[PDB]
């Protein structure tokens, strides 16, 4: 069984350990603890392969993007600010694993809200510029979580 | 104030409680943690309670840990079965993000 080691990233309060939670444990966990990082472990199957994700729900360090396989980059679409940071966590984790080659996702978070500052096109724009996907995803509604892990572990594959 | 107990030297097979209990009230603490490091290990994440009601269990515990909480005892537990040698090690308890008891050295022989 292969070992697919995912870490979240992302500014504070974007829903990391949100979106982890709803993964792990198929629950909306609100306003969980913002300091607190921890590492689950699940066994799942993506696209008929039964696999374990090992997924760090950062907090807010060069070791464990050195250990990671996959990254998933979050930011709220209703917090520019959060968006702006993205190419400030790409470029940390393509210093400390030097390669061209970093599996990655870009994550849209919070879709369920309608005040909405961050759209779809900037979004997929700076998503196609580094050749990443982009997914919509609502930890509060649980819309496309699964979407969300199970595309990084594709690209995982591809690398 | 944590008082952590429930540790001990046993064979593989039988059981243990792990205790923490706390001197302050624990109501307001919104998710309860078990971590352990083992020899030669990295510490883990073994068992959390969510707001709600829900757990999770590390792959190597599942199916043989509970963790629970008892509010108006101010104590969360960790019951584990069916313990194994790779259960060895030191186990801490981890209320909400800051309170961590000092540890419990769980060691299991064959
Ligand atoms: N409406 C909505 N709120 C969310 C969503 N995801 C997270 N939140 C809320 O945003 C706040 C911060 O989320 P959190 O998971 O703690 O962010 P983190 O710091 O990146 O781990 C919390 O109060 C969550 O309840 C979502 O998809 N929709
Ligand atoms: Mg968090």
């Amino acid at each position: 069984m292969t070992e697919y080691k995912l870490v979240v990233v992302g500014a504070v309060g974007v829903g990391k350990s949100a979106l982890t939670i709803q993964l792990i444990q198929n629950h909306f966990v609100d306003e969980y603890d913002p300091t607190i990082e921890d590492s689950y472990r699940k066994q799942v199957v993506i696209d008929g392969e039964t696999c374990l994700l090992d997924i760090l729900d950062t907090a807010g360090r060069d070791q464990y993007m050195r250990t990671g396989e996959g990254f998933l980059c979050v930011f709220a679409i209703n917090n520019t600010k959060s968006f702006e940071d993205i190419h400030h966590y790409r470029e940390q984790i393509k210093r400390v694993k030097d390669s061209e080659d970093v599996p990655m996702v870009l994550v849209g978070n919070k879709c369920d809200l309608p005040s909405r500052t961050v759209d779809t096109k900037q979004a997929q724009d700076l998503a196609r510029s580094y050749g990443i996907p982009f997914i919509e995803t609502s930890a509060k509604t649980r819309q496309g979580v699964d979407d969300a892990f199970y595309t990084l572990v594709r690209e995982i594959r591809k690398h | 104030q944590l008082v952590e107990s429930g540790g001990g030297l046993v064979q593989a097979g039988e059981s243990l409680r792990l205790s923490c209990a706390a001197s302050v009230s624990i109501f307001s603490i919104n998710t309860m943690g078990w971590y352990r490091q083992a020899p030669g290990k990295p510490r883990e994440l073994v068992a959390r309670i969510f707001t709600g009601g829900s757990t999770y269990y590390v792959d190597s515990v599942k199916g043989r840990f509970t963790i629970s909480r008892d509010n108006a005892k101010n104590t969360v537990y960790l019951q584990m079965n069916q313990l194994k040698p790779e259960d060895t090690g030191v186990y801490y308890c981890r209320l909400g993000a800051d309170y961590w008891g000092q540890g419990t050295q769980v060691t299991v022989s064959s």
